[PDB]
């Protein structure tokens, strides 16, 4: 009501009518938020007090029974003896172990159960709030089936998906993913709660692949004429704009962001805060304070475009609150974790394909064959050396019908003129290649779930990795000793 | 507490928040209504004797602030170490539905007593009739006596 | 590489090891002195560093050397023999400790092949000079000298024996190794006396032993020097703009300035406060003198001072050192990379930060951090103590975890603490009486003189302007992937021509008044803290609420806290009620504490009330409410003074203008990149600033705080004391109270209060940095960025001729259109409470706690892989665990928590009377009949205390047995019992089960032997299962035991309905958690599983219920591809595999049609056959975030396809059929555990009968 009194007390103002019609708007998404706010309340204030009752119950009333239960069970010991020494059937042993067997301690009558207090005063109401409660404005879910490709949103909320037959679902991360490959396509959600406005919390957050190479190209669009909100690529990575619509921007360049390699873009904006928070992978980008960005009432379609550039678009989310760090790289080390190997690329690590190898001390030096003493190895490059190609790697299986790799395999690498394949000398405990596939090693390939696109070799609990300086060269070395650094069996496989 | 539940409830329309209950029912003109939003009457006194609001950007920055204001001040809670946990006393329960309201924090209080001072009405408890009758003297043997 | 030899005083000197060595500061006046040549160009001299200082201030008097340092003195100290040869065992030993690892190794080896270059400023280019006093020192043959090349020499402690130090030979002020030349360089350091520091700024929980002073490794410091050494041989060791201290307030901190190099040598956190103006400045003044140096050595051509000396061996080895880059032609050039990687290496590289956290060494955590008066260690040599490998920390003795081996209140053994009447400190007396307080307690804020600014310097913007920018961080690991530890040293001979001149610059020192005096009338941080302190000749003293009433008196001590914990702590009871009220206030004093109020209105989580009525530091904090101050004011009340804020105006580019055409589009982008440079510049300028003037106010205000609850927690335990000893003989004989256990507690609630003061004073910080630093500059920047296009703009229009302008106008407005972030991870860089942690090693069960108890376990105790262990009834099934007789949980609070997986077998049917009735302990800490015990009685899991005096606490957990589907009868479950001074409570799985009142327990003693074995009335057939056992001393919350069992609940694995891992090749009985009521079975006729209802038992006993879980056809599960490794044999999350069942004497596949209309599809149940119309491979797979027992079953085209079927489930009559539409449903955000997706398998178990 006082809001109210203000801006009907307002319209007697030198303002114009859209700038009205824009308060107008502004005002019912306040209330809308005001309400969410008195929920909130509501239930921080129903959980206090039914935790209060289960107290009184647990320290005011327990209590009591215990009391009038122990009286209850002397008199109920004291009849029990004194019918067990009335019989005289029996001996004086066996009466005492029988006697002492029928026995009432405390522990017999005692019954309290938290959980079953807890669980016992939540209705099926209460179920169906807590089954229905989603924070989610949108949560897009994409399906292949076969030959029918389903793309849809999974929150609850129902937003208008629109889109072209032209895009593609892929397996890019963890699931399908939407691949915008054809020219100038356009994928549109559609839902009131995505029209913003002054005071709303919310979160973008989804897996982006770009295949292009570095003019300006728009990406996501929620630009309402001039207020609203974007995402577009510019130069070598990202810019996020948000402007409102009093003059007020804020263009936040987010670099370090190159084609050909997965990205997980998070943006937060928090307006209890007046904060905008926005991360890449697993680390902090932007902190940065909006207290300067006013009312950004937008329009109620939030669109993904391509603009002549081939992307994959993965798990498009909307909420409608701020994220933390700590969920974002939950978030970000959970999705991850599905038993895929992954290249450098962040892409699946197949068998059978042309690889560079990198190790993860030096992120840029190549292996490369080194012949000596009628002995044919691969090491790091010298610093000498620097326009010395790399070596070519496949991975081969067991079984050829098998693709993709997958943790706890085993495999023998290939070196691609004479086939070489990896074998392990027992004379300096390195390795060496060798041109026969029988006389190669099975090792076992795995990875970290902290260092996703990064994986390891293994032999017999045995993990492969770089051996120190030696006259200008580091040979891949089945090490057991703990002078060499625990991050430095950690490889990765460039697609080449 | 249905005395304080009423006092935040008025049919003018011009009405003025205040946080002393006495001074809202003692009121002649009725022009005060009771409310716990320390917050938004502090921020409401901050901007009273100010520039009448006039442009765009000045009703947006009322509206956030008053936004903002009511949800730091409806949202307040404080984790306190209960015998069954963790409990998140809200603050601002003291103020309404008055209930140990005498001085110092509606928590302070709530911790140095129990949860049994929230309500009026204790020690409603009543021993049931118990009716145990004793075990009925035929002889038996060992297993049969073990059995009953 | 690297040879450490062995040698001894009394060693006769041989003239090629032991030598008689003039020092170049002897100036060549006699005074030879013994030296042993420990390593090539490394040479030990154990003689007092008597240059430059009067013998008489060897002793202590009322001057002083530094005002930051508490300086000791012992002028008796290296007087005989034998202590010159224990001086150079401890040295050898040391360096052997240094050569240990390869780090220091690789330093060792650069310190060698560092030879310095033969010349200086006063050499001419084309030719070399070796008899410089720099280059060249001079030794006696005759019982006839010659002249020696080295590179360090090694002296003992000058008159402070803690103050250790490195120096270069200066010639009319014109130092060599600060030029790119390099010279020997002398040390100063005495090996048996080592700094102490604190880790307040670390947060290790509710600890003990935490934050009580730690003393400093001593191959640490002379590794800390080695790095100054090699900083000075290499000749990078420049002067650029210092660290100079504002002195101006009273309470500001008055000091020498400190150099960038020292900042840089530190590592860490202290880099960023050189700007990165500063770090431009340097790198470009070492890569000039390393391009001098290049100079001399291609104009070279032939030596003149000792024809001898070769000369393409010399220049091969001074470029091998230099790293530099040999033509063809012959000429020695630059490259840029490698001299960056070179630079990097030495200045960011080699830091005490990187070789600490290399060795596992506890160390200061800035360079600014307060250091404690130093202590002596009692033995050095002895390898019960100090060993080479291990260091301090030895793992041996249970000493390696937390660096408890450096713990002052742990490793009391080992050092002795120096008596304040040899320790000498640059005091300030505050007079209105007058208050001294050291220097090093005194707020640094840096003055606005030290940050340079050369952002405000015009840039010149050229078509091959390069944007160069220095980054303070190298990997580690690539230093140490780098050592070569398998060639030799191949160093050319160190004998040449003795010496000729001796000019050299010997500095002088002069000490200076310890005792400053300045009047001042503010009762600010130090004035509160000194009220809060007490004479020791003092024995009956009162808490007052009032700060001038304690300053007054001497009997009346300050405090901060609420007038109830004052009211309690100053009254007296009787006898009778002295341990409860000793308890209570105990209690009341740590509740006093841990007072946090948590924040909502600032982007500063909590907020800690009692710091103005603490310290009172800033616009005096104690007077009204400290809290709405601060929300009032914001984050700035709590500065003592606010610094102004350098913030320079960005200068012009001035943009060459070509014709190019060519080369005129290269220059906007060169322009644009610049302009980069210059936004983080700027940042980075600030974050020095902030790191110099805010962030030390900071920390003096966390360490304040420190020492105010120390002092209330000395004052506390002195008034208990006081009242103890105040009782008769009688009334202290009839009370049992343990002082050490006060102790603990007081220490555990001081630990917990300042890892909250941390947290919030880190927030205030950082709030104050990102909402009053960056906000200035970033519009400094924002009108750096408009009047940049506005030169941008004219310059086009101004050369519109050559070069669609229009695109590069457009290029340019969108570029400088953004801005860029700021992020300070750029400038910066298990619960942990645990004393008990059983685990499987090798064949055995071990004690991963690190507190090193012993693990006894018989042959009848059963292990596997999986830290799971089987007790019997065995009389040899028995685990003795016997801990150490320092880690215990305390005996009077009684605030631990023990925390175990169990599993329990099913009752037996036939003995339900005996298995009700019966009721035996499994784990046991009893000594005198008294302790904690857990039991098993029917159906429950008892836990129960009994004190000293005989009373009884118990809380049990009892799991349904009516129920059809049990979750605990004989499945794996998470069981936490946590014990505080008021409740003892047992969570199951994480959820709250039970809670009793232990109010009234009077003391538990703890016996120290802990016995797994079940014992009492039990069968011949009765087993338990357990694993992860582990005990913590603190009350554990319940997020942390959710925390817990979440992560202890994950695996790669997955889990059979018993929660043991999934098996290939194993029975078993398929159930379904949607329709827990019914199984599937194969039909007579058709090809398809009907549907059945699932048995119960209603044989004899209405007083048990269950379901036969053993019903239905035997389920197996086969691999598909026979891609893995044959001896892991685990079904894995998301794996392909055949699902088979038993069917008479037959194994029969479950198959799928390719095509299907509606959306349940039955399945097919055929033998095992090949077909082009049907699937077979099955995905199995794991939907469920948190953790479960329930697996998923999905059916795809090809292992290769990303064709999906559906997945297997249950459908209403119900039928077994596989469905789509459990694809969309089990990807919502809040997982449903009831669909009838849900499949979990059963096999026999011997827990389960019937």
């Amino acid at each position: 009501q006082i809001i109210q009194n203000k801006l009907q007390d307002l319209f007697k103002a030198d303002i114009s009518m859209d700038k009205l019609n824009l308060m107008n708007l502004a005002t019912e998404k306040t209330f809308i938020d005001l309400s969410n706010e008195s929920q909130i309340a509501i239930n921080n204030i129903n959980d206090f007090l039914n935790k209060s009752a289960i107290c009184v119950f647990d320290t005011n009333i327990y209590p009591k029974f215990i009391s009038f239960m122990e009286q209850c069970i002397n008199s109920v010991n004291s009849n029990v003896t004194a019918f067990i020494q009335k019989c005289t059937n029996i001996t004086e042993d066996e009466k005492l172990q029988l006697i002492k067997l029928n026995t009432f301690m405390n522990i017999d009558f005692e019954f309290f159960d938290i959980q079953s207090i807890k669980d016992l005063i939540t209705s099926e109401t209460d179920l169906i709030k807590e089954e229905k409660e989603s924070d989610y404005n949108l949560f897009l879910f994409t399906l292949q089936e076969d030959n029918n490709k389903v793309i849809e949103d999974i929150s609850g909320k129902n937003t208008l998906v629109k889109y072209s037959d032209s895009i593609s679902l892929v397996y890019g991360v963890n699931g399908d993913a939407l691949y915008l490959k054809e020219p100038d396509e356009s994928v549109s959600f559609s839902n009131k709660a995505f029209e913003n406005g002054l005071t709303n919390s919310f979160s973008i957050c989804f897996w982006l692949r770009n295949l292009g190479e570095i003019i300006t190209s728009k990406l996501i669009e929620n630009k309402a004429d001039n207020c609203g909100w974007e995402i577009y690529f510019e130069n070598n990575g990202l810019v996020f704009s948000i402007v409102d619509c009093n003059g007020n921007e804020e263009n936040i360049y987010l670099s370090d962001v190159i084609s050909k390699n997965w990205y997980y873009i998070s943006i937060s904006i928090d307006r209890l805060r007046n904060q905008l928070l926005i991360f890449i992978n697993d680390k902090l980008i932007a902190n940065q304070s909006i207290e300067q960005i006013l009312n950004i009432y937008s329009s109620n379609t939030i669109s993904l475009v391509n603009e002549n550039n081939p992307i994959y678009i993965e798990g498009l989310s909307i909420l409608n609150r701020s994220i933390t760090s700590e969920e974002v790289v939950n978030n970000y080390f959970s999705y991850l974790n599905n038993s895929y190997i992954r290249d450098i690329s962040g892409e699946r690590l197949e068998y059978n394909k042309t690889y560079e190898l990198y190790n993860y001390v030096f992120p840029e030096n190549s292996l490369y064959e080194v012949t000596e003493n009628n002995n044919i190895y691969l090491s790091i490059k010298d610093t000498n050396n620097l326009n010395i190609q790399g070596a070519k790697f496949k991975l081969i299986n067991i079984d050829a019908n098998k693709q993709y790799v997958q943790k706890w395999d085993e495999g023998v690498v290939c070196l691609l003129d004479e086939e070489k394949y990896v074998d392990i000398s027992s004379e300096n405990n390195r390795i060496q290649l060798v041109n026969s596939k029988d006389t190669a090693k099975r090792i076992i390939f795995n990875n970290d779930i902290f260092m996703p696109n990064c994986l390891t070799f293994a032999y017999n609990n045995k993990y492969l990795s770089l051996s120190l300086r030696d006259r200008n060269y580091n040979w891949m070395i089945c090490n057991n000793n703990d002078n060499i650094p625990k991050a430095a069996h950690l490889w990765a496989l460039k697609g080449i | 507490p249905i005395n304080y539940l009423q006092a935040q409830n008025t049919n003018n329309e011009k009405f003025s928040l205040s946080s002393d209950f006495v001074e809202v029912v003692s009121s002649k003109d009725k022009s005060l209504v009771y409310s716990f939003l320390s917050n938004v009457m502090f921020y409401l006194d901050s901007i009273k004797d100010n520039s009448p609001i006039d442009t765009d950007k000045k009703y947006y920055l009322w509206l956030r602030e008053i936004f903002r204001n009511y949800s730091f001040d409806i949202t307040a809670t404080q984790e306190i170490n209960t015998d069954c946990g963790i409990n998140k006393v809200v603050t601002w329960f003291g103020k309404a539905l008055n209930i140990l309201n005498t001085s110092d924090s509606f928590v302070e209080e709530f911790q140095n007593l129990g949860p049994i001072s929230l309500i009026n009405k204790k020690e409603n408890l009543s021993m049931p009739i118990i009716e145990i009758y004793g075990i009925p003297m035929l002889g038996l043997p060992l297993n049969d006596l073990n059995e009953k | 590489p690297v040879t450490i030899n062995n040698f001894n005083y009394n060693d006769p000197i041989d003239n090629n090891n032991i030598i008689m060595m003039e020092p170049p500061f002897a100036r060549g006046t006699g005074r030879y002195y013994k030296a042993f040549k420990i390593t090539d160009r490394i040479w030990i001299i154990p003689e007092r560093y008597t240059f430059g200082y009067k013998p008489e201030d060897f002793n202590k008097s009322s001057g002083i050397f530094n005002r930051d340092v508490c300086e000791y003195y012992d002028p008796d100290y290296l007087n005989t023999n034998d202590k010159k040869n224990i001086f150079l065992q401890t040295m050898i030993k040391l360096f052997n400790r240094i050569k240990s690892k390869p780090l220091g190794e690789k330093l060792l080896e650069m310190i060698i092949n560092g030879i310095p270059y033969l010349g200086d400023r006063r050499v001419p280019l084309e030719e070399f000079n070796t008899n410089i006093a720099s280059v060249t020192v001079n030794k006696l043959i005759s019982n006839r000298k010659k002249g020696i090349f080295a590179n360090l020499i090694i002296f003992g402690p000058g008159p402070v024996l803690n103050e250790n130090e490195t120096i270069d030979i200066g010639i009319q002020n014109h130092f060599a190794s600060r030029e790119g030349f390099g010279g020997i360089m002398q040390m100063k350091f005495c090996p048996e006396y080592v700094s102490v520091f604190n880790n307040v700024q670390e947060n290790k929980g509710a600890s003990i032993f935490n934050r009580r002073g730690y003393f400093s490794d001593p191959a640490l410091i002379l590794m800390h020097q080695l790095i100054y050494v090699l900083h000075g041989l290499y000749g990078i060791k420049v002067d650029d703009l210092p660290i100079v201290p504002n002195e101006k307030k009273f309470f500001m901190q008055s000091t020498d300035a400190i150099q960038a190099e020292e900042l840089y040598t530190f590592g860490g956190q202290d880099p960023s406060i050189i700007t990165p103006s500063t770090d431009k400045s340097i790198y470009d003044k070492v890569l000039q003198n390393f391009r001098g140096i290049v100079d001399r050595l291609n104009k070279v051509l032939v030596c003149i001072s000792d024809p001898n000396i070769n000369i393409n061996i010399y220049k091969n080895k001074f470029k091998d050192k230099y790293k530099f880059v040999e033509d063809s032609e012959g000429k020695y050039s630059i490259d840029v990379e490698s001299f960056d990687k070179l630079y990097k290496s030495l200045m960011f590289g080699f830091t005490e930060t990187n070789i600490a956290e290399n060795y596992k060494i506890k160390t200061r955590a800035s360079y600014f951090s307060d250091s404690l008066p130093p202590v002596k260690i009692k033995n050095l040599l002895d390898n019960e103590i100090y060993t080479i490998e291990e260091g301090f920390n030895i793992s041996d003795k249970d000493m390696e975890k937390e660096y408890r081996g450096q713990n002052k209140a742990i490793n009391k053994q080992a050092y002795e603490e120096i008596s304040k009447e040899h320790l000498a400190v640059y005091k300030i007396q505050m007079c209105k009486i007058c208050i001294d307080v050291d220097n090093e307690d005194l707020f640094f804020i840096a003055d606005k003189n030290s940050f340079s600014d050369d952002l405000s310097k015009n840039e010149r913007i050229e078509y091959n302007t390069q944007s160069n920018y220095i980054e303070n961080d190298f990997p580690i690991n690539e230093l140490i992937l780098d050592t070569d530890l398998i060639s030799k040293i191949e160093l050319p001979s160190e004998n040449t021509e003795s010496l000729t001149d001796f000019n050299v610059d010997v500095p002088v020192y002069e000490k200076q008044p310890a005792i400053k005096k300045i009047f001042t009338d503010e009762n600010t941080i130090f004035q509160y803290l000194y009220s809060q302190t007490f004479p020791l000749d003092i024995r009956d003293i009162s808490l007052t609420s009032s700060f001038d009433d304690a300053l007054l008196f001497s009997n009346k001590v300050y405090s901060f806290f609420s007038m109830d914990y004052i009211k309690t702590a100053n009254k007296v009871v009787e006898a009778g009620l002295f341990a409860g009220w000793v308890k209570q206030i105990v209690n009341d004093f740590v509740i006093e504490a841990n007072k946090s109020n948590t924040m909502d209105k600032i982007a500063i989580s909590l907020i800690v009330p009692y710091i103005g009525l603490a310290l009172n530091v800033g616009n005096e904090t104690a007077k009204g409410n400290f809290e709405n101050a601060f929300e009032i004011a914001g984050a700035s009340i709590l500065l003592e003074f606010i610094p102004e804020l350098l913030i320079p105006v960005v200068g012009a580019f001035l943009l060459e203008s070509y014709d190019n055409k060519n080369k005129i589009i290269k220059t906007i982008d060169n322009a644009l990149t610049k302009r980069n440079e210059k936004w983080s510049d700027m940042y980075g300028l600030i974050v020095a600033q902030w790191l110099s003037t805010v962030n030390t106010q900071f920390y003096t205000i966390k360490e304040g705080m420190y020492k105010a609850l120390n002092y209330q927690a000395q004052a506390l335990e002195e008034i208990i004391k006081y009242r103890y000893n105040i009782y008769s003989e009688k009334e202290k004989s009839n009370i049992n109270i343990d002082f050490n256990d006060i102790n603990s507690k007081l220490n555990e609630g001081i630990n917990q209060a300042i890892d909250n003061i941390n947290n919030f004073i880190n927030g205030c910080s950082v709030s104050y940095l990102m909402k009053k630093m960056i906000p200035l500059a970033v519009e400094k920047l924002l009108d750096f960025d408009n009047t940049l296009k506005k030169n941008l703009l004219n310059y086009i229009d101004e050369n519109k001729l050559y070069l669609s302008a229009e695109y590069e106008k457009s290029k340019v407005n969108k570029y400088l259109k953004t801005i860029m972030p700021f992020d300070l991870s750029i400038y910066t860089n298990i619960l942990n409470n645990i004393i008990l942690n059983l685990r499987y090693k090798d064949n055995n069960l071990i004690d991963l706690s690190g507190y090193g108890a012993k693990v006894e376990v018989y042959d009848g105790v059963e292990l596997n892989d999986k830290n799971q262990f089987k007790l019997t009834s065995s009389a040899n099934s028995k685990i003795r665990v016997t801990q150490n007789q320092n880690i215990i949980f305390n005996s009077v609070f009684l605030d631990f928590s023990v925390s175990f997986w169990i599993r329990i077998p099913k009752y037996k049917n036939d003995g339900i009377q005996n298995y009700i009735h019966n009721e035996y302990t499994i784990i046991n800490c009893m000594k005198n009949n008294s302790g904690w015990k857990i039991s098993i009685r029917g159906n429950r899991i008892i836990w129960t205390l009994i004190d000293i005096n005989g009373k009884t606490k118990s809380v049990f957990f009892e799991y349904n047995i009516r129920e059809d589907i049990s979750e605990y009868i004989n499945r794996w479950f998470f069981v936490t019992i946590t014990n505080n001074l008021n409740n003892a409570k047992i969570y199951i799985n994480g959820k709250l089960e039970s809670n009793t009142d232990i109010k009234d327990i009077r003391e538990v003693i703890a016996n120290g032997e802990i016995i797994f074995k079940l014992d009492g009335d039990i069968d011949r057939t009765q087993f338990i299962w357990m694993k992860y056992f582990s005990i913590f001393n603190t009350e554990l919350s319940q997020s942390n035991i959710e925390e817990r069992y979440k992560i202890q609940s994950y695996s790669e694995y997955l889990k059979d309905f018993w929660g043991n891992p999934l098996m290939y090749n194993k029975e078993y009985y398929m159930f379904n958690a949607g329709n827990k009521n019914s199984y599937i079975k194969l039909k007579k006729d058709s090809p398809v599983g009907e549907i059945l209802t699932r048995s119960k038992y209603n044989q004899n006993s209405k007083y048990i219920n269950y379901r036969d879980l053993y019903i239905g056809e035997k389920f197996i599960i086969r691999r598909k591809s026979n891609s893995q490794s044959i001896n892991d044999d685990i079904v894995r999350k998301e794996d392909y595999i055949y699902l088979d069942f038993f069917n008479l004497n037959q194994e029969w596949r479950v198959y799928t049609y390719k095509y299907f209309k509606k959306e349940e599809e039955k399945l097919f149940l055929a033998p095992i056959s090949d077909s082009d119309e049907f699937y077979n491979t099955i995905q199995i797979k794991e939907y469920d975030e948190q953790p479960t027992y329930s697996c998923q079953l999905l059916f795809k085209k090809d292992e290769e396809s990303t064709d999906e079927i559906g997945l297997i489930g249950i459908h209403r009559k119900d039928y077994f059929c596989i469905s789509k539409w459990y694809l969309k449903e089990v990807k919502r955000k809040p997982y449903n555990l009831k669909l009838g997706c849900n499949w979990q398998f059963i096999p026999k178990d011997e827990g389960w009968t019937e």
